Formats: structure tokens, C-alpha cells, sequence
């Protein structure tokens, strides 16, 4: 019940074995990563395990999605059935049609909790990054210092717990 | 009908035209500047060239190693304070190697000019000889040294304690994850111009000091590679000095990045040098301030004020809050010291009074300190004690910043002592400065490494080492030690006896 | 000073006592074997293995990490410095390859570095030998200096394609092998470049210009279809398994196999040119050692994978789909070299022949170890097409 | 013991102490440099020169010794352990000589080696490569197993013709060139073996036995005055100097250029062979070599000699006067081979033109360094009237 | 299609079919012994693995060299004596490895079967490594040491002196000069069999307890060499075991070699160990005992009986020689300093006691003798005094070997005092012992050497210096001193105002 191996992790196993259909699997991992990935996860309840688990949910998705799909559906058709070039080329407009760093960091994120591989497939979602992370810094790093910290915190709607400056 | 020949320098001529223009002729990385593709490397070499001028240095050293070192038995004549030490500087510094060749990748990618390229992939296979080079230095170690326990397995023992967190960080992912331009600071720059380089030269000599004539054999060719990865440093200033874009982000992400890097390797470094050694070369105190001043931040950041670079806006911060860092983090890592791969010493009495002569008022912070552990036992396995429950008594947390992920003490630190605490959905975070945590406010996607506590919260220690591997051939005895001795270490029972259960500090503001 | 004023603390002898002092009687652990807890491919542990294996810090949750947790500093939006997202390929331990050569830095800069120094002899004395008066001025001027020197470029975009596997390979077997594979076809376009520039020392009024080949290579007809395959292996593909493998156990395999070895070497002897086929006596080592590497990453370790044997061979199954088309293209518009080539100097009953050569080559090597259905006659038919 | 038992000078602390205690302050001669009293060749002295120079105990009755007295022990009758008597040429300083490779042992068998395993390299890819397939059967089993095959006793003759010279060479920079260039000649012989079992192993039925080719050396018609020639050179001349002289300034000049350049090398690409001509690259990198050294002794030194130019000059243009009959006869018996080949392999015309190329390199390189007389027109008709 | 190559073994099966037979095909050298063509090596080597083998051990031994030895400056902590004695070891080794060369290809040229011609081409090979070696034993000492005259011009300077003669005798010409068959005696089956051999390593051992890691380096790496011609040693014996002359020519040349090589290296290198040496490492009595016993004179010996090889008949006069032969050399060295390109020393008090401890009654008659010199002012510049005026004065004629060159003292020798002198056709002759001389009764003509007085006769010593250089760069100061400090330096005047003047000791003689 440690680092490597524990319940939660052996329980996700068996519960992954039990995903027979790609659409399932495919539902099931987009939902995993809603709420367990990210700093908008629902829930911080599976920290130590998430990612391991994560991966294992993304080996039953790709290889479902292999036995599923033809050739040509896998190279451009996400695992549920979008034209990838589409949602890619949607995604990139919506980021370029950001107004400020906080819409931009929404569409990103939510962008790689939706589509990351084995949903999309890794030629288009790491194109996605390519131009999705160039707008995200621009906006980020314009001004980075400007907005101080006691702004900054409300700005990111953070709670603060405790404060300490000699 | 004389015999000829042709030199890389004849061939290189032409390197830079191999790359044609056409559609997709772009980064596959995120970046927000633009490197011009008329960029020219500083040497002129070709495959074969660079090929052989590295096998000559291998010669040299290997040749050292495996006969006159071998034969003067100089993989055990090392102090054994510095046989540990080199288990973290080795190992630690072969991740910093490696995540350079996967840096330097990203680099070769985002040159557009074919000679930028080529200037980045000499680089890329001089990383990986030093990866090969830091993992020889502890695999001779280990072959020949006192105590192979650590050395031998560094690579996965190295996981079970926090110092080895914090240099992911700088030397991993700071090195490649995030924006190119980002990456190339944080390690070529400000990781290998400001601290990498002046580094192994300062390796060497707390190495001879100590009895260690392997890492000088070693480090000092790493070295000569590194004197061309500094020339190509200003490339990557000078491919960007001229987009907009640059004025308007190079300061930032460069003051991040210097952050970043002394953020950890002010205190580690000072600290692997001045307690992991018995024969000192220089305070440290004196050699960081040569290093980032009349050095760094003074000469070579200066010369590049010309396009547009300014010094860190950190840098009165950091040198503010690193007088007492390496000081204030040995007493943490002594006092987590089961959770290493290295066996730790105390001062003894020409060391105290060393660090006295050379740190006024060291004595009766750290050194009583260290005297009231030592003569309560901490190097005893019959004690039943182990510093950090000196920590839990005296109600001094020890939290770990979600960025840098170096440890802190603001109740007991003589150095910085400010702390910030936030609750961010459902999840709460700790930080140590004011510079980190802008990044985290601004950056929260970017920074979710779980810390130590975290994952070890509710384990009790000696399970977590046992898990982890953290013992010697024997599957009992410890690799980690408070002392150096070769009698009276300390077992994994010694440790189940104490009954430590971590606990994540962030939760006493619930 | 004659004794300097440092002092060493393994002869300094007030130094050198404490340090003995210090010591303990004997070793505090016998297991002096660095590396003992990796799992031996062969025999015994190697160099190679102990030096290597595991310098990659992943995190069990990319398949074969042995660390724990997330990555201290990602990418902006989350990207992790390396995940499973990089890759349609999936493994149960991505530290399973073994280069079959056991090439860590030290071996190969020493291989190379031979090679190089020999090389430097070989001109030299093909130079004072004038054996250059008996090679045949037309296919010198003409075929070495243009349609050999633009294929430069064809290995120089192969070099390139390699760039991103670099920064993405899970794993420190892979990447150091992914880097020696480019590494080594830079080497071979330079080494082009090399005997062109050494032509224009020991031949008159020939110029080392790349102008020539590279208007060739990017305006020609005979390279079209190559530089297209090229342009895009480099710049269409971010998947750096999909890269390494179609670049090598297709494109490569195929197209270049059959322009070095099917027409330069095969030809150029017929031409009283030597010098050539020392050079390409080089890339075809290199390219026969990187195949080694590349089968037992790619059918060894993942096409055999226990546990994604099936997945993997679907996936590289499409692959040789996806890029046996654009690469018979390459081929096809090479096979319009042949017609610049004076009369008598090939038939097309040789021509076909090297054709199946390679053909049966690829399909022995690289197509069944995934149970890719070849055909022979169809391709080398197609290839056979555009036919000069 | 993890520290041992011996107690070493450097590193003991007791011991050590001792030492630096008994050194002085500063060296007791600032003149470091070993071998300073030599008179460089170049602008500065090399380690070549400093290494090798004067370790031949030459008293100075032998031109250019240092030594005094004669020898303590000489042979039974009186013989000197090395004397003026040993051979007819004579100088000012037998010390003059300088390889202009400057080769010592260890740059010799540091370049050897990488050719060696380059060597290993090669032969692995080009089985692996498969490009034994495009090769001629008739050229692979009669022409390289049988009359390439016999050459190596050729070769390996030439080799043994230098025993002589190890032993009686008046200085060392003469006595090492010797040995090297005897042991680049056995290497020849060697690699022409290792070409025979290579293709032993990638062909079936491949016999590399030596039986044939050495029975074709010992009784054939082709390399019968061949033979003839280097039984004489090896075991006909006592005199180090006409042997060494005469069988790299005239013999292997003449019928090795033309056998190893102007037949195999020129031949075996036209055949699809390229296998050999990896070979003959390395003895024709070999024979460059080993030229330099040979002009730099015969011309530079004693054929320019200050005092002996005139006499050296008569010697030689005896010597060579003396061999190339028997030269000649060797190339004449050889053009006997041609009538063996498939029709339209070549024809008179090339084989004149390949000839001429031969002795008008000869006469240059050689033949005009000192003054000898030679006539190329009729060199290449005697030889031609060798046709079958 | 799969990968295969071809490697020296596969070669080497068709080696001996390369020789073929013809009239003229045989030996261009004297010798009655005829070795058979059917004869194999022991190694199956060709060229380019020869090459590979020896190059790989070359890049250990320059790379210590190059790299880490020079780091720790080894050239220079190195014992005074040590430094000097080095000079005359590796340069008069270096004539040994020079005529092995010589004599190699002699019995290269000798051997018919194409396979024992092979096995000594790879020694001819080796012998000119080794030359190569114990040059660059000399250049780097001269380079980066303490006292570089002597080591940087040996070749030269070591003309001047009377331990040089001998050296060429046993290492020079009796390597090359005579039968092959007794010329390969004199190198392998005696010479490196009995002294090289365990001499080599001998060295390395007294190099090290004296602080030089530069001898060892280079010499453990020739006797790697070395092990392979030991094994051809044999070879030579076995060519000719069968030749009815062997069993009655084999047992002479045998003794002869023998004694020659014994009648120099007994006393010679024993003198350099303990004289040349401030750290012993062993007695040269038990060391020659052993050597020349239980590990030669039949532990090694004896396995060839079954040959008709006896034992050496003048074994046990040589073994009377051992004792004393050394320090009765060091007499006439250190009388005759002036002469050699080398500085020595006088036994200093713990040396005298190690001496009269291990060799009773070297006190009352060596030591006397040298706190006499010392009293007279011997190692002082101004005292007008070499202790070869000593001799003179105490009528103590010194006489030269005519057949061995050994310089001796018959009237205070401790060895073999039988001084025998005979006039022939005009010239007197000098000899040691019984064997020499009956060597110079049956074969006059192969022992013409003239010696040091004979050609030195009627100079004044000052001047036979100043002309065969034996002087510092200062052009002014001697090479050679009696004593090994850093001060008071004899000077080519310090030596003229003696005004000694040679002369012939024979002389004397009616
Ligand atoms: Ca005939
Ligand atoms: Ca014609
Ligand atoms: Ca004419
Ligand atoms: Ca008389
Ligand atoms: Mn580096
Ligand atoms: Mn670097
Ligand atoms: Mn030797
Ligand atoms: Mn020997």
C-alpha cells in the first residue's frame, strides 16, 4: 500500500478491465481527466495516483481504438469520432480570438483535458501545442511584473491561508 | 599529383545552404520568439571532426582511469565525507546532463539556420558524453570506491528524498519544459554560464582537495566541451535580439530563469561543498559572490546589454537571501537524513571553527545545534533519535516550496524566513518567496509537483525506504547514514523503532 | 613553482594521513557493481547498460519509470517535459531497447573518429596515385557533381527529421540511439559534400558550389517526389516514433537504399569512379548498424510488446501504409535519372533487378516483422512506371 | 586489503614527506627539452625526432655516429656489429633520413589499428548489405581467388626481402622506415587472405585454402618472372640498401603499381567487384607511404648527398639498371593474364596507356631523382610483346 | 545477408603456406644451427591485429602519462636519486630494445618457417615500441622533472663514461654480434628468461617505493609485450632440438650467453636498486638468488633437459659474485663520478646500516672507505678531491675488462680479484675471471673494444669532458655530480684544477 503499488491503483486496474467498448473507455478517460487532472480538477482526491492511473486508462482507450477505427480514421478522427484537423483548427481560432491570458490558460487547459492522446490523435494534439502554447506565453508574459502580488492573488482567486514578511 | 586532403572548416563552408526553405519549414515547438535563419555557429565542424575530437579526450581520460588512477588506488584515497558527496554531485549533475541533450534537441528544432542547427547538435551529442561521463565517474566509484551503496544505484535511490525534487527543476525541467527561448536560458545562459561551468571547475578542486583525483580526470574534459557550449550561449541571444518580441519578453523569461537556477544551487551547492567535503578550498559565501557579480551578473550579462538585456531584477533578492541558504539547508537535510542515498557528517571542531572564522555567529545558531543532536545521539542507532523529530519538538514545520521544491524552515531559518500560503481548489500550496510565487499565481498549470510529504504523508519511514531500495546489499542496513564511520550504521529496524509517520505541514492551517 | 601551490590530498602527506584515517577497514557494501539492478539483455551486465540505463528520470507513470510524481516545471498549458501524449506507440517498459551494437558516447566518437582519420589518409593517397585521370569526366561532372551532391539533401532532411525525437524519446536507450541514427546521416551528407569539395582540388575547373545540387534538389524532377517524402517525415510528422521508424524501416529502406546502393554504387565503378563508393561504403555501414538498432526497437521491443504486440503493429502497420505511398513517388522520379545516363551504360532488365533487390531486401527486414502484406511485383512495378 | 600492502613514494605520507624534503627548489638545468642537441629536420624539433634519433649506438667511423671505440663484442672472425661494409652507398650522416610521415610506434600502430577495425566494419556491412550479389562469378572465382590470390606471395615476398635490412640499417631513422614498410607489405599479403576467407564465408563452395593460388604462384606462367624477381631481391642481395632501393624504387614501382592500380583496381569495379578495391585502397594508401620515406632516403639524403651525390647517383642508376630487366620481365610474363579475361573486358590500346601511365610515374618519382636514362617507348614495347 | 567478418586466427591458418621453396631460399647469416621449416608460433597474429593490441595499450600508457600523472606532478616528487638513476636505467634499457631489434630481424631472417618468421616480425614490432618507450621515459623526465640534463641528452653524454661499454656488450652486440643461435640466446633464453623479465618489474617496484608512477606506467606495459616473446623463447629451442649440432654447440653458446649477461647485470643493475634508491625494496643478493634459482637455473631451466640442455657450468662462480660484485661496482662509479651523465651519492647513515645489515661487512670495508671520501671533501667543489686520487694514492690500479668492459678493482674487489694479464702481437690484454678470458683466447678477433684508458690515455680529464658535452645549459657546470643536493655544483673548472690526467693502468707492466 505504498508509492508504486496501493488499493486505489490495483482497484482502477480492475475497473479498467471491465471497459469492453472504445466509447465507454473513451467517455470514461475525458471524464478521469475532468476530475482528476489540472489545477481546475473536481478534485484533489487522487493526487499520488492520478497520473499512473491516467495512463493506464490511455492504454485501454488506444488500444480500442485501434481494433475500432481504419487506417485513415486513426491517423485523422479522434477516439470519439471528430474530424481532428477541425477541432484543432477551432481550438487555434478561439485562443487567437482571446482577449486577455485568463480566457487563453481556459481554452489551453481545457484543450489537453479533452483531447490528449489517446483522443486525439498525438500528430494534430501536438500541433495543437505548438501553436496553442505560443499564443498562451505571449499573453502571459506581456507585463509580468506589473500586477502586484496582493492583486495577483485575488486576480487568480486564490484563498489566502497565511502571510509571513520580516 | 600531390597529396591532398579536405578539412571540416573546407566543408562547413557549406553547411549553412544544406537547408531548404518550403511550406512547413517551422518550429514543431511553442515559442514566442523567432530565431533568423541567417545564424551562424561559432566553429566550423562536420560529424567525422567532431568525432575525433572527442575521442582524443577519451583516450586521456579513460586512459588515466583505468591505469595510473586504478594503480595508485585512487578510487578509495578520498576522504569519505567526499565519496558520498560525489554520489549526489555525480548523479545529480548526470539528470542536468541529460535533460540538456533533450534540451538542446528543442533548440536544434527551433534553429531555422542549417549552421544554428548544426552549432546546437554538436551540443546535443556533447550532452549525452556527459551524461555517460557523470554516470563513469560513479560507476568507477562504485567499482573502486569505499562504499558503492549509492553510487551504484543512484539513479533509483535517488527518489526517495526532497534534494533530488529541486533538481528536476533546474537542470530537468527547467531545461526543457516550457518556451525554447526559456529553456536555452535556463540552461545555457544562466544554468551552465552562471553556475554549470565556474561549477565543475570548483569540483575539481574541492575533489583534489579531498583526495579525489577521478572527478578532476573527468570534469576537467566535461569542461573543455562546455567552453563551446558558452560561445554558442550568445547565439541564441543574438537569433532573437532583433524581434520584437524580444524586447518585450527576453528580460522575463531570463530573470525567471536565474531565479529559477540560484534558487536552488545557492544553497545545494554551497552546502554539498562546504559539509560534504574535510578540506575546504574557499568559503562559499565568496565564491557565489564572484560567481553572479563580478562574473555573471556583472561581465558576462553586461556584454550583452546590447541587446537588450538587463540584470535580473531578483538579483539583489537572491543575493539577500543567500548568505545563511546553504547553512539553513544542511540542518534540514541532516535532519531528513534517512530519506538520502549518501551517508552525511557533522562538523567537527577545525570545521565549526572554520565555518566560525568564516561565517560569524554560525556557531550559535548551527553549531550548538549540531552539538546538542550529536551529543543526544543522532549518530547512535541505540538512540532512538533522529533530528527531524528535534523539528516536530521544538515546532519548527518544514515545508517544501510547490515551485523550486527546495526545503524551508521559516521558524528556525537564519536566511529567509517568509513563507505564503494559498488554498487553490481544494488544494493547498506553499511558497518561500515572493518571485516563485508570482510564477505560481500566474503559472498554476506549470507547477503541480507533489512533495514528499504529500506522497509520504501517513507512511511511516522505514516502509517508504524499503519500498524505495533506500538499503545496502545486505537488505538491511541503510544506504543513508548520519555519520561516516564504518561501525555502528544504522538498519532499517533502527529506523521502524522510531516510528516516524510523515505529515503534510500545509494541513496545521486547517 | 616546481612543486605548485596546491596541495592534493591524495600526495599531500599531511592531507593524504587524515584522509587515511578516515577510512574504514574495508568496503561498506561488496555490490561494487553500478547498475546491478538493471535487467541484463545479454550474459552479463554492460558498460553500456550500467552507464545508460535509467538516466532518464521518469516517473512510473510513463511505462518503465522508476521515480514517482509529476513533473517539477511543465510547459505552459500543462504539457509534461515527457509523456505518453508524445507517441501513439505504447510499451509496458520504454526502457526495454538495446542498441545490438552498445553504442554509449565513448564507442561511437571512436568509431568515427577512425573512420575520419582513415579517410583523411584514403584522399590523400588516391590523390597521389592520380587514380582520378581513369574515372569518366561526364559522370563526374554531371552525375557525382549534381544528382549525387543533391541527394545530400535528401540525408540532410532525413538528419533533420530526427530533431524532435531528440527532445521527445521516453526513454535514454532510445534517444541515444535516435541521436547516433542522425548523427550519422549529417556525417554522410557532409561526407558528400567532402568528396565534391575534394573533386574541386584535384580537378580543375569543378566547383565545390552547392548551388548546382541544391537547385537540383529543390527545383528538380528526379528528386520531386523525394524531397516531398523529406519535407514532410521532417516537418508533417510530430510523432517521433512515427518519424524514426518511416524514416527508417520505409523511406529510407527503400528510396534511399536503392539510390545508394542500387545506382551510385552499383555505377559509378562502371564509370572508373572509386571514390564514390569509399563514401558510400561508410553510409551503408551506418545505415546497416542504425538497422540493427531500429529493429529491436521497433519489433524486438515494441512490435513484440507482451503486452501491446497487436496495438503497435496496427499502428506501424498504418505507418508503412501512410508512407509506402509517397516514397514509391520518390522512387518513381529518381527512375528519370536513368535517361541522362549515357547509352549502354544500364539496361532496364538490370534497373528491375535492383529494383526486387531492395524491395526483397525491405520485405525481408522490416515489412514482416509486422505482417505488413507486401507485394513485390505491384511495387516494383509502380516504381518501374515513370520509368525514363 | 582494500588499501594493500605496498607503499607507494607518491602517495605515502611518511615516504612522500621524505621525497619533497630531499627536492630542490627549483630544476637543475632549465633545458627540458630531450634530444635538443639534434638538428631538426623542420622548424622545430619533433617527438618523432627527439624519440628516435641517436638510439643507434653509432661510434662516429659509421657517418654521423656520436660513440667512440669499437664494438665490445663483433662476430666470430671479426665482423662489426653494424659497419660501412653493409652496403656500397655511403654519406655524410646515415642520421640524415626523416620519415616525412614521421611515423614512431605508436602513431604506426595507432593509424593500422583504426584501419583495422574500420576494416572489421566494413566487411560486416557489406555482407549485411548483401552486395556480394551483383558481383561476377567468373571474376570473383578464377581472377581473385586464383591470380589476385597469387599476388600476395608477391607481396609477401617483397616482405621478407627486408629481414636483412632490420638486422644491418646503419641508423634508426632508417631501420624503423625499413620495418615499416616490410610490415605494411606482409599486412598486404594478409589482407589479400582476409579477402579470400571473407568471401569463403559469404559464398558457398568458396575454397580459401591458398593451395590454388600459391600453386599458380609457384608454377604459373603469369607471375612466373614475377617470382624469379623476388626470389632474387630477397635472397640474392646481402647489400640492406639495393634491397630496400631497388624493390620500392624499381621492382614494386613498376610491376605492383601496374598489377595492384592498372589491373585489379582498374578491372574489378567493371566486374561489379568493390570488395578488392577496398583492399587495394589500403596498399595503395600504403605504397604513397612508404614512397615519401623511400625518396627522402634514396634522394634527399644520399642521392643528394654533399659529398657522396655522384657516387650514390652511379650506385643507384646501377641498381636500377640491374633490377629493371628483371622488372620488366615480371610485367611482360603478367600481360599474359589478359588473354584469360572475357573478350571486351579491355583491349591493347588501354593496356598500352595504363602501362605508359605506370613508367611515366616511375620516371618522374624515380628514375629522374637520379639522372638514370630511361626511355618509356621502349620499356612499354618490351613489356607489350608479353601479349597473348 | 547476415553480418560476418574475418578475424587473425582465420588468417593465420594459411601464414605457413606463404613461404614457398627455391634454390636460394635460406639464411644471409652465419650459424651451425639449422632450424626447421615446419616450426610454428604461439600467437596466430597478422599486422593489423598486432597493431590493435599494441595501440589499445598505448592509449592507457599516454593517456596516464598526458593526463593524470602530470596533474600531480609525478615527473617531479620523485626521490632525487631515483630521478637520477632513471636516467641511466630507461636509456640503457633503451639500447637493449634497440639491438633486440636488430637481433630479431636477424633470427627473423634466420627462421624458414613462415610462422617462426612471424613470430619475430611481431618482436622486431616490439623490440622498437620498447625503444620508443624508454625514450619517452627520459623525454618525460626531462621534461617535467627535476634535473633533466643526463635524461635529455644520455644518447649522447653516456659516451663519456665505462658502464656504457658493458652495457652495448650484453644488450648490444652480443645481441646482434655473433651465431643467431647464440645472439638469441644472449636476448631471450638468457637475457630477458633470467634479468629483463623480472628485471622490468623489479623496477617498476623500486620506482615506486621511490615516488616514481612514470616507470611504471611505461614498463608494466613492456612486459605485456614480453610475455609473448618468453613464450617464444622456446621456439628457438625447439627449431633446433632435433640438428645433431644443437646437442653439441647448444650447452656453449648457452654458457657463454650466460655468463656474459651475468658478468654486467649482476653487478650493474644491483648497484642502481640499492645505490641509485633512498627506498629498498629488497636485498639484490636474494633478489638475484631467486631469480637466478627458483625461477631460472631450474624452475625454468630444467624444463628443457629433455633437448640436451644442461646447466650453466660457470653458475656457481657467477653465484659468488652476487654478493659483492654490486658494491665492489659502486666503488669504481662513484670514483669515476666525472665521468657518467648522472649524479650519485654517498650511502648516507640509515643506508649504511640497511647495507652492513643485509650484507655483513660491507662497514669495514665499503663504508670506511666512503666516510674516508667524505672526510677528504668528495662532495665539496673546493676540496680538490675525487676519489679517484684515493686509488691512485693507495695503489689500487683500476682495470677494464677487455671482453666484458667491466670496470674492476682486483686488489679491493670482494668478487671475482682474479686479475689476469697477457700481451699478443703488441698489445696487453686484461681480464676479470677464467671465462672472459678463455671467450678472448679462442675468438681475439670478436674482442677488440679499447677501452676508457686506453683512449682517454694522457688526457687531462676536464678536457675529455668539455668535449663530449658533459656539461649543464649554463655551459659551465658538470652533468654528473658527487652528491644529489641543490647546491654547491661541481664545475668543469672545479675539475680542471684537480688536473687529473688518465692513464693506461696496463702500462705498468714490462
Ligand atoms: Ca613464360
Ligand atoms: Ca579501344
Ligand atoms: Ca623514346
Ligand atoms: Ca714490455
Ligand atoms: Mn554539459
Ligand atoms: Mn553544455
Ligand atoms: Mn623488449
Ligand atoms: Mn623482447
Amino acid at each position: 500500500l505504498g508509492i508504486h503499488s496501493n488499493d486505489t491503483r490495483d482497484a482502477w486496474v480492475n475497473k479498467i478491465a471491465q471497459l469492453n467498448t472504445l466509447e465507454k473507455a473513451a467517455e470514461m478517460l475525458k471524464q478521469f481527466r475532468m476530475d482528476h487532472t489540472t489545477p481546475f480538477r473536481n478534485s484533489y482526491e487522487l493526487d499520488n495516483d492520478y497520473l499512473w492511473i491516467e495512463a493506464k486508462l490511455e492504454e485501454k482507450v488506444a488500444v480500442l481504438k485501434a481494433r475500432a477505427f481504419n487506417e485513415v480514421d486513426f491517423r485523422h478522427k479522434t477516439a470519439f469520432g471528430e474530424d481532428a484537423k477541425s477541432v484543432l483548427d477551432g481550438t487555434v481560432a478561439k485562443m487567437n480570438a482571446a482577449k486577455d491570458k485568463w480566457e487563453a490558460e481556459k481554452i489551453h487547459i481545457g484543450f489537453r483535458q479533452a483531447y490528449k492522446p489517446p483522443i486525439m490523435p498525438v500528430n494534430y494534439f501536438l500541433d495543437g501545442e505548438r501553436q496553442l502554447g505560443t499564443r498562451l506565453m505571449e499573453l502571459r508574459n506581456l507585463n509580468y511584473y506589473d500586477t502586484p502580488l496582493e492583486e495577483l492573488r485575488k486576480q487568480r482567486g486564490v484563498r489566502v491561508v497565511h502571510l509571513q514578511s520580516p | 599529383r600531390a597529396p591532398t586532403s579536405v578539412n571540416a572548416q573546407e566543408v562547413h563552408r557549406w553547411l549553412q545552404s544544406f537547408n531548404w526553405d518550403f511550406k512547413n519549414n517551422r518550429t514543431k515547438y511553442a515559442t514566442k520568439y523567432k530565431m533568423a535563419n541567417e545564424t551562424k555557429e561559432q566553429f566550423k565542424l562536420i560529424a567525422k571532426e567532431y568525432a575525433r575530437m572527442e575521442a582524443v579526450k577519451d583516450e586521456r581520460q579513460f586512459g588515466s582511469l583505468q591505469d595510473a588512477l586504478t594503480r595508485l588506488n585512487a578510487g578509495v584515497r578520498v576522504h569519505p565525507k567526499w565519496n558520498e558527496t560525489m554520489k549526489v554531485v555525480s548523479n545529480f549533475l548526470e539528470v542536468g546532463e541529460y535533460n540538456a541533450i533533450a534540451a538542446t534537441g528543442m533548440l536544434w528544432d527551433s534553429a531555422q539556420a542549417a549552421e544554428q542547427k548544426n552549432g546546437y547538435l554538436a551540443q546535443v551529442l556533447d550532452e549525452i558524453r556527459h551524461t555517460h561521463q557523470c554516470a563513469y565517474v560513479n560507476y568507477y566509484f562504485a567499482k573502486n570506491g569505499q562504499d558503492p551503496a549509492g553510487h551504484n544505484d543512484a539513479r533509483r535511490t535517488r527518489t526517495i528524498g526532497p534534494l533530488w525534487k529541486g533538481m528536476k527543476r533546474v537542470f530537468s525541467d527547467g531545461f526543457i519544459s516550457g518556451d525554447a527561448v526559456e529553456c536555452s536560458l535556463n540552461l545555457q545562459l544562466v544554468g551552465e554560464a552562471c553556475f554549470t561551468n565556474p561549477l565543475i571547475v570548483a569540483v575539481t578542486e574541492w575533489a583534489a582537495a579531498n583526495g579525489d583525483e577521478i572527478t578532476p580526470t573527468v570534469f576537467l574534459s566535461i569542461e573543455t566541451d562546455e567552453l563551446r557550449h558558452m560561445a554558442n550561449g550568445y547565439q541564441t541571444v543574438v537569433s532573437i535580439a532583433n524581434d520584437p518580441a524580444s524586447a518585450k519578453y527576453l528580460n522575463t523569461d531570463l530573470n525567471n530563469a536565474f531565479w529559477t537556477q540560484q534558487k536552488y544551487f545557492t544553497p545545494v551547492l554551497g552546502m554539498l561543498f562546504e559539509y560534504g567535503s574535510k578540506f575546504k578550498v574557499e568559503p562559499w559565501v565568496k565564491t557565489w559572490d564572484r560567481w553572479v557579480y563580478e562574473d555573471w551578473g556583472g561581465i558576462w550579462i553586461g556584454r550583452l546589454g546590447k541587446y537588450g538585456v538587463e540584470s535580473p531584477r531578483s538579483l539583489k533578492d537572491a543575493k539577500q537571501d543567500a548568505y545563511w541558504a546553504h547553512h539553513d539547508l544542511y540542518l534540514l537535510a541532516y535532519a531528513l537524513w534517512p530519506t538520502g542515498f549518501f551517508r552525511l557528517a557533522l562538523p567537527d571542531q577545525e570545521e565549526m571553527e572554520w565555518f566560525e572564522a568564516n561565517y560569524p555567529g554560525w556557531y550559535d545558531h548551527y553549531g550548538k545545534i549540531y552539538e546538542e543532536w550529536r551529543a543526544r545521539g543522532c549518530e547512535d542507532p541505540s538512540s532512538g533519535f533522529i533530528p527531524l523529530m528535534w523539528f516536530i519538538e521544538n515546532n519548527h514545520p518544514i515545508y517544501i516550496d510547490r515551485v523550486s521544491q527546495v526545503p524551508f524552515c521559516p521558524s528556525l531559518a537564519k536566511g529567509a524566513s517568509t513563507l505564503r500560503v494559498h488554498e487553490y481548489n481544494g488544494e493547498m500550496h506553499t511558497f518561500s518567496d515572493q518571485w516563485g510565487e508570482r510564477m505560481w499565481l500566474a503559472e498554476p498549470e506549470r507547477y503541480e509537483c507533489q512533495n514528499i510529504f504529500e506522497q509520504y504523508e501517513g507512511r511511516e519511514l522505514s516502509e517508504v525506504i524499503a519500498e524505495l531500495h533506500g538499503l545496502r546489499s545486505d537488505g538491511k542496513t541503510l544506504i543513508a547514514q548520519p555519520h561516516v564511520r564504518g561501525d555502528k550504521l544504522w538498519t532499517l529496524d533502527d529506523i521502524k523503532r522510531l516510528n516516524c509517520v510523515f505529515k503534510n505541514p500545509v494541513k496545521a492551517f486547517n | 613553482s616546481m612543486l605548485g601551490e596546491r596541495r592534493r590530498g591524495l600526495t599531500d602527506p599531511e592531507m593524504a594521513e587524515v584522509i587515511l584515517k578516515a577510512l574504514p577497514e574495508a568496503p561498506l557494501d561488496g555490490n561494487n557493481k553500478m547498475g546491478y539492478f538493471v535487467t541484463p539483455r545479454w550474459k552479463r551486465l554492460t558498460e553500456y547498460e550500467a552507464l545508460t540505463v535509467y538516466a532518464q528520470p521518469n516517473a512510473d507513470w510513463i511505462a518503465g519509470g522508476l521515480d514517482w510524481g509529476d513533473w517539477t516545471q511543465k510547459f505552459h498549458g500543462g504539457r509534461p517535459s515527457w509523456g505518453n501524449e508524445t507517441t501513439e506507440l505504447r510499451t509496458v517498459d520504454w526502457f526495454k531497447h538495446r542498441d545490438p551494437l552498445r553504442r554509449w558516447h565513448a564507442p561511437y566518437v571512436k568509431d568515427k573518429a577512425e573512420e575520419w582519420r582513415y579517410t583523411d589518409r584514403f584522399l590523400q593517397g588516391y590523390s597521389a596515385d592520380g587514380q582520378i585521370r581513369a574515372m569518366n569526366p561526364t559522370w563526374r561532372d554531371e552525375f557525382i557533381n549534381r544528382y549525387w551532391g543533391a541527394f545530400l539533401f535528401n540525408e540532410y532532411g532525413l538528419f533533420n527529421a530526427h530533431s524532435q525525437g531528440a527532445r521527445e524519446a521516453l526513454s535514454d536507450v532510445t534517444r541515444v540511439s535516435l541521436a547516433f541514427w542522425g548523427f550519422d546521416k549529417i556525417d554522410i551528407a557532409q561526407m558528400i559534400q567532402l568528396e565534391r569539395g575534394f573533386l574541386a582540388k584535384i580537378v580543375p575547373g569543378f566547383d565545390e558550389s552547392t548551388a548546382v545540387p541544391k537547385a537540383e534538389w529543390t527545383n528538380g524532377e528526379v528528386y520531386k517526389s523525394a524531397r516531398l517524402a523529406v519535407e514532410g517525415l521532417w516537418q508533417e510528422v510530430f510523432d517521433w516514433n512515427e518519424s524514426a521508424f518511416s524514416v527508417h524501416a520505409v523511406y529510407d529502406a527503400l528510396f534511399g537504399q536503392f539510390v545508394r546502393r542500387e545506382f551510385f554504387q552499383r555505377l559509378a565503378p562502371r564509370f572508373g569512379d572509386n571514390l564514390t563508393p569509399f563514401f558510400i561504403n561508410q553510409a551503408q555501414t551506418y545505415f546497416q548498424i542504425a538497422k540493427q538498432g531500429v529493429q529491436d526497437l521497433y519489433y524486438n521491443c515494441l512490435g513484440d510488446d507482451p503486452e501491446f504486440s497487436d496495438y503497435n503493429r496496427t499502428v506501424m502497420r498504418n505507418w508503412t501504409g501512410k508512407w509506402l505511398e509517397p516514397t514509391i513517388a520518390a522512387l518513381r522520379d529518381f527512375m528519370g535519372l536513368f535517361a541522362k545516363l549515357p547509352a549502354g551504360t544500364t539496361d532496364k532488365e538490370e534497373i528491375t533487378a535492383s529494383l526486387y533487390r531492395v524491395v526483397d531486401d525491405w520485405i525481408e527486414d522490416y515489412a514482416s516483422r509486422i505482417d505488413f502484406k507486401a507485394d513485390r511485383d505491384q511495387i516494383v512495378k509502380a516504381v518501374l512506371a515513370g520509368l525514363k
